[PDB]
């Protein structure tokens, strides 16, 4: 298209590209020159420079960095081409139509629609930087899931993407609120029918989006009870163990593939999609800690083409074996000795899955700072689909919850009550309400300057039912 | 029909074009209809239809910022079509200049767009520029983009974004791309050669589906470095209007390891995914040299791929590709056979006309004198390729800017207008500039054209006529020998005395038939015998048959005609075609030293003596060398002539040279003494006083004795 | 199908990968084919690369090679120009024995080659495919294609004069009128330039005991010499003595040397190859 492409993607994608990151730096003591002119030393630092990453303590290189770093290692302005796409996803899937004289691959292949040897090594840059819980209570309730009944459970986090000053052209995505499929768990592991996860999940999504949300990442827990006096949990998850087993990240793999990332520098138009899972494992000590990761992009286009499964060894993921319809080559993972020295080590019948992931900090909110939390709730209207638990979303307890704060006034006090997210999908559900009138409810709910907005929605007609059936209802 | 004159508009909209009532119904346009014109360099435009009969039939005005955009000028032919299918603009993006900007405060967008625009509806294409005129200033700006694209009609409703960075002048103009045909002069041949192989490819991909034949793709131009190959190469692409993708070697070849490999495949994957392009890989001879050259797996690996991606595309695909090398033979082998570069293109230095066409293209931006000759400069610039000249008129101009210096203040950064207006370049600036000039084309050999009659060869009609019957025939009425089943004869050996003008001859042959002539040394030779020169004898051939017809000539051969170079030469001259129009011409002093291989049939057989000039052809050399001279009215030089019997023309050459240079001598005297236009007898009376025979009596003799042995081997 | 750039232009350590399950999935989906185009940038003389990838991938293409002898139906083709090019190790039993060797077509071959690229082209009337044939000598099959294509050149572009280059169609009466004339058959041999003759070549000639003149006891000394052990070895054999292996010619230049030869190798009907003073 004679240049790069053009498509709309997040606003965070665009205030990040129109900045440039340089670090400046002074006047160094080896300089041999006047006041102006810079020789060697003085120059800005590039944002990619790896050198200050791994000085700082960072592990990975803030994806954007690494676009401008691509950006500027070629495409000179003004000649030089018309133009090539920096970023290409890696696909290993056979081309089925190739015919340079050949057929299909079922019955003919050549040399160049072979998949080549993968060489798998791990990824330098890391798409999503900090994931941040906005408050405690959104995963203090999560684990009290477990806490009650003991089994484990799995949850989608809702939020939105933002810059991340602490970090060179970093990324932060804010989780806002934990939504819980129809899941089984149990004491090993938990099952889940897809069909409905995803068939449940678009309609909560599409809720989700009219309220300004976005789903971004899955949490789970691993966590089982230790011998001592308190609550104390094993860490089974450290260097020496698996940090996560072959069927997480497969799971997360299929995951980033079905919520790709736009992107205006490829092909295609997507790139490496911003999804971040989250794990609670509980840290070298008996605590509850949590962890965040993201499987690399090789690892997302491996498991498109299966040619993954899970092992009995926890640590490590199985290679499948080549038929029709899937070919399978050599796989070759790349690491490095204590000699500095790079050794590709054949591992067909298994490999380590350290190779196919990339680590992001978690943290939360300074404690000393504006508050911008879209909901002031989830200490409340019990979560969705906590069935297996006494918790029961139903018309009794939104007589118990939500009525004598309605019937009297305060509006102060009712805003808040009305700004909790499972609140508003539960009476979404219901369809008492019409649709502009829910409209207007979520733009109270989860905007400042409500006063009118929220007097006019304790005017409409709907509310004036919604609370007189609730009265009514024992 | 519709290539309407154009002229200049009295109106200064940017989307109106005032056409004749009679092409209105000849056309039936009507006013106010919005109608795509284009012009030159495949440029497009849409203006709104006005009558106006005050121009002639088949007449069109049209404002300045409109043929600018055009890039024609006044008077030229544009055709208008109909464009009845155009949209309105659903959300326009315009910046503007950053130099017309300047001094302005306020919203620009409200001081000129907004009434530009409004009650309007003018039609707006990316790429166009439209002037504003507000209160006291006006102001160019660019359409950036449209929505709907390429172009549409900006309404009322229409969104306008004028939010943006300036955009500065210079690009457009130090950018100059898209450079048409008219910027290259000289090479006509060549620039005919690339259009008839590209474009009708490209073009009018039909015609070779109704011949049913796969047209080549694969070509290779090469020539001594600064001739303009990427010149040639870029204004083909930008006329053709094809998708072109220009790639470097050294680009390439500066990428990390296993990085090269890459760019390659993924310029060559998108020239094939927009179809059709043209790929022009310059200085391929940095991708993939000679085999002997570097033997590192990084410089494998590259040409592996290379070659992989040239096989591969192979296939109904409208690609080509273009590769320039400074030689033939630095291209690995590989690179030459069928489905590869098959198509080879020469470049060689200019003749007087492309020099004068060369420094016309390039001096039309200088503020030049008055005093400017053009055709004096073109004469006195000799072997001097474009890049050379383009040197030169920088050269001049910095002179001129070293001459002016003196009313220049360098302390002061400000500069006075008055003094600017006064910088002109003089014809002293530019001999000056040749005093300082560097030519390096002719350290090698290259393809040139010559321009000798048979009028600077005085006398020896017998040897005009066999060379003639000899060359010229065979060129011009080759179906006569295919009739009588001859095959035409190769070259031909001229042996003599020194300076009997060997070099007039092999270059008039070559004028006659109007062949390129390529010319090698002694000197030449040796460096190759030595192996410590940039070409080689099978490289000379190769630059010999992409050049046909051409003309070899071969200089003091018996330096290596006393062997390895002769076994060479020998190889390549049995190899060529026959029917190829190339032409091997030798001199040498001693043909009996020649190696008698060289002798044999279907080589270098035919042997033609070349003798001294005669009276006649004496005096005829005489005036020929003196005709751009001031003589003495008068004066005769038949008696010098039949004075000098025995003499070469180079002991005439030589004679003249000591004339002038006595009066020079004379005048320099006489003007410091302060006349003399001309040369007086008594110079030539003092020049011919020390002349010395440069041929003894008894090589003349001997040579004699050889040709009378020739003759009698001839002889029953 | 494997090509040799194609597997060398890949990264370090994937050039033999590639070979190795080449060789393993044609052994699953027996009976294959395997076409080792271009051996020889997979493996030149041993000389010439000292490169440790270079004698890697040599080492495992013999190892496959090795290995591939079985009762599996696969066969190997490989493809060079220069016999000795290919590293000696290869030309060994259970590799690469059994060789073939592809000489320039005669006038038979020219003549076929052409009415095999000669059958689509919108040829005129006035073609005598037969006097190119006879014309073209060492030209191989390439070279015919590009004769072909040349002269289609040629001819639309002597046709270009009533095209018009700006319009991007053309006219249908035009388009349909191309026709090639043997004037530019001709034209397309003069442009032409063979290269196959640059280095030694198997041919075939024609040549009989009518185009040369006296001779007669040497004819009869030649043909006792050669023709008899070609035609009956049989009665050889029952004397036991083997036949003489060469002959000299000596005498005057230009007594017709080289005729004689070709004459020699017609009566047998054997295959001329020349050694030229320069080669
Ligand atoms: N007609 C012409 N022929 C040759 N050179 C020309 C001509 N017109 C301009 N030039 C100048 O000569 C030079 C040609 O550069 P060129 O040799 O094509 O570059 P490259 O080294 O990439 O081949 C440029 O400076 C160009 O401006
Ligand atoms: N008709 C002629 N016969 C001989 N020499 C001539 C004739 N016309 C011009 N010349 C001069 O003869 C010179 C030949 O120079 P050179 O090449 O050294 O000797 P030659 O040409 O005999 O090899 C030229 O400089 C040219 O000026
Ligand atoms: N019987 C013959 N005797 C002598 N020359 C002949 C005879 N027949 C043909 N020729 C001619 O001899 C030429 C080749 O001569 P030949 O002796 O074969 O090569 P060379 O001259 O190199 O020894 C051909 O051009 C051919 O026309
Ligand atoms: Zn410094
Ligand atoms: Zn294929």
């Amino acid at each position: 298209r004679y240049g790069p492409l053009r498509i709309k993607e997040l606003a965070v994608d665009e205030e990040l590209e129109k900045e440039d990151g340089l670090i400046p730096r002074q006047k160094s003591k080896l300089c041999k020159h006047g006041d102006r002119g810079m020789c060697e030393y003085c120059s800005p630092l590039p944002p990619w420079d790896k050198e200050y990453h791994e000085k700082n303590k960072i592990k990975h290189i803030s994806f954007h960095s690494y676009l401008k770093k691509l950006n500027e290692n070629a495409n000179k302005k003004e000649n030089g081409s018309s133009y090539i796409s920096p970023l290409s996803e890696p696909d290993f899937r056979i081309n089925k139509r190739c015919h340079n004289g050949h057929e299909p691959w079922p019955r003919g292949i050549c040399s160049k629609c072979q998949p080549s040897a993968i060489t798998l090594q791990q990824q330098e840059f890391r798409m999503v930087d900090h994931v941040e819980f906005q408050k405690s209570e959104i995963i203090n309730e999560f684990i009290q899931a477990w806490r009650y009944t003991g089994m484990q459970r799995f949850g989608y986090m809702y939020g939105s993407y933002s810059k991340y000053d602490n970090t060179p052209l970093g990324i932060k995505a804010v989780v806002e609120a934990i939504y819980e499929p129809p899941q089984h768990d149990e004491q090993d592991g938990l099952t889940m029918d897809v069909e409905q996860v995803k068939n449940e999940m678009l309609q909560i999504d599409r809720q989700a989006q009219e309220m300004g949300l976005s789903r971004i990442g899955l949490i789970f827990t691993d966590l089982s009870d230790a011998g001592a006096g308190d609550g104390s949990v094993f860490c089974k998850r450290h260097k020496d163990s698996f940090f996560l087993s072959s069927l997480e990240v497969i799971m997360a793999a299929r995951h980033q593939t079905r919520h790709p990332n736009v992107s205006k520098y490829s092909e295609q138009g997507f790139f490496s999609s911003k999804f971040v899972t989250c794990v609670i494992s509980g840290n070298l000590e008996g605590e509850i800690d949590i962890s965040s990761y993201q499987v690399s992009t090789e690892a997302e286009a491996l498991v498109t083409a299966d040619m993954i499964s899970g092992s009995t060894f926890p640590s490590m993921a199985y290679i499948n074996d080549t038929t029709d319809e899937r070919y399978v080559p050599e796989i070759f993972y790349m690491k490095s000795n204590e000699y500095g020295i790079t050794v590709k080590e054949n591992a067909k019948p298994a490999f380590p899955v350290d190779y196919l992931l990339v680590t992001l900090t978690h943290g939360f909110p300074n404690t000393d700072t504006e508050t911008n939390s879209k909901f002031v709730s989830s200490t409340g209207f019990p979560w969705s689909n906590r069935q297996a638990m006494g918790q029961s979303q139903d018309y009794q307890e939104l007589k118990k919850y939500l009525f004598n704060v309605a019937s009297s006034g305060d509006f102060n006090l009712l805003h808040e009550k009305i700004s909790n997210f499972h609140l508003l999908l539960y009476i979404n559900s219901l369809q008492i309400l019409s649709p502009d009138e829910w409209k207007l409810l979520i733009e109270s709910a989860v905007k400042n300057e409500w006063e009118e907005s929220l007097l006019k929605l304790v005017s409409s007609a709907g509310w004036q039912t919604l609370v007189m059936i609730l009265q009514e209802s024992g | 029909d519709n290539m309407l004159l154009v002229d200049d508009a009295i109106n200064d909209d940017n989307s109106v074009i005032a056409i004749n009532s009679n092409t209105m119904d000849k056309l039936e346009l009507f006013r106010g209809d919005t109608v795509l014109v284009k012009g030159k360099k495949r440029k497009d435009t849409v203006l709104i239809v006005l009558i106006d009969d005050e121009l002639e039939d088949g007449a069109c005005r049209i404002n300045r910022v409109v043929r600018n955009n055009l890039r024609i000028r006044l008077g030229d032919l544009v055709t208008i079509h109909p464009c009845p299918d155009i949209k309105y603009a659903t959300r326009i993006s315009v910046l503007p200049i950053a130099d017309t900007i300047e001094g302005i405060t306020g919203n620009l967008f409200d001081v000129f767009l907004k009434p530009y625009f409004v009650e309007a509806y003018r039609p707006v294409r990316k790429g166009d520029h439209f002037v504003v005129r507000g209160g006291m200033r006006q102001v160019e700006f660019k359409v950036v983009d449209v929505e709907p694209e390429e172009y549409a009609v900006v309404a009322q409703d229409t969104i306008i974004h004028w939010e943006g960075e300036p955009i500065n002048r210079e690009d457009e103009e130090n950018n100059m791309n898209e450079v048409g045909y008219d910027d290259i002069g000289g090479c006509r041949k060549q620039m005919a050669q690339i259009r008839e192989m590209v474009e009708l490819p490209l073009r009018h991909p039909q015609l070779f589906k109704a011949i049913g034949i796969k047209p080549p793709r694969g070509v290779l131009m090469y020539g001594p470095p600064g001739t303009g190959k990427t010149l040639m190469a870029r204004a083909v692409a930008n006329e053709t209007g094809a998708f072109f993708f220009l790639i470097n070697g050294p680009e390439v070849m500066s990428k990390m390891a296993g990085e090269s490999e890459s760019n390659l495949r993924k310029a060559f994957e998108e020239a094939e995914k927009n179809a059709p392009a043209i790929i022009f890989i310059d200085e391929i001879d940095s991708i993939a040299p000679k085999r002997d050259k570097t033997n590192g797996e990084v410089e494998r690996r590259v040409v592996s791929q290379l070659l992989t991606l040239m096989d591969g595309m192979k296939a109904r695909s409208n690609v080509v590709v273009i590769a320039a090398t400074n030689r033939p033979n630095s291209i690995d082998p590989a690179l030459r056979r069928f489905g590869r570069f098959d198509r080879e293109v020469d470049i060689g230095i200019p003749d007087a006309t492309g020099r004068l066409e060369v420094l016309r293209i390039h001096t039309k931006n200088m503020k030049l004198a008055d005093d400017v000759d053009l055709e004096a400069l073109a004469a006195e610039t000799h072997g001097y390729v474009g890049a050379d000249i383009a040197s030169l008129c920088s050269e001049a101009a910095m002179q001129q800017i070293r001459e002016k210096m003196d009313l220049i203040d360098l302390d002061e950064d400000e500069i006075d207008a008055e003094v600017l207006d006064s910088l002109g370049v003089t014809m002293d600036n530019f001999r000056f500039a040749l005093g300082n000039s560097n030519p390096s084309a002719l350290r090698e050999t290259v393809v040139e054209s010559v321009n000798v009659t048979w009028d600077d060869v005085g006398g020896l009609d017998e040897i005009k006529e066999e060379l003639k019957e000899t060359v010229e025939y065979p060129v011009l009425h080759p179906d006569q020998y295919t009739k009588f089943g001859l095959s035409p004869s190769k070259g031909v050996l001229f042996y003599g005395p020194p300076g009997t003008g060997k070099t007039l001859l092999a270059k008039a042959v070559a004028t006659e038939v109007s062949a390129n002539f390529i010319s090698v040394k002694g000197p030449e030779l040796l460096s190759m015998w030595y192996g410590e020169s940039e070409s080689n004898i099978r490289d000379i051939f190769d630059k010999a048959r992409a050049a046909a017809p051409t003309v070899v000539f071969l200089d003091e051969l018996d330096s290596i005609a006393k062997d390895r170079v002769v076994n060479q030469l020998l190889t390549e001259m049995d190899g060529m075609n026959a029917k190829k129009n190339v032409f091997v011409i030798g001199a040498t002093n001693r043909p009996d030293q020649i190696d008698p291989a060289i002798l044999r049939p279907g080589r270098l057989d035919q042997l033609i003596y070349v003798p001294l000039p005669d009276e006649n052809a004496r005096l005829s050399i005489l005036n020929a060398q003196l005709r751009k001279t001031p003589l003495e009215p008068g004066l005769e030089l038949t008696a010098i002539a039949k004075a000098t019997q025995g003499f070469s023309g180079a002991d005439l050459l030589y004679i003249v040279q000591r004339a002038a240079k006595y009066a020079i001598k004379d005048s320099i005297e006489a003007h410091r003494q302060h006349p003399v236009p001309y040369i007086t007898k008594e110079h030539f009376a003092e020049a011919m006083k020390t002349a010395k025979r440069s041929v003894s009596d008894a090589e003349l003799r001997r040579y004699e004795a050889y040709s009378q042995q020739m003759k009698a081997s001839r002889g029953q």
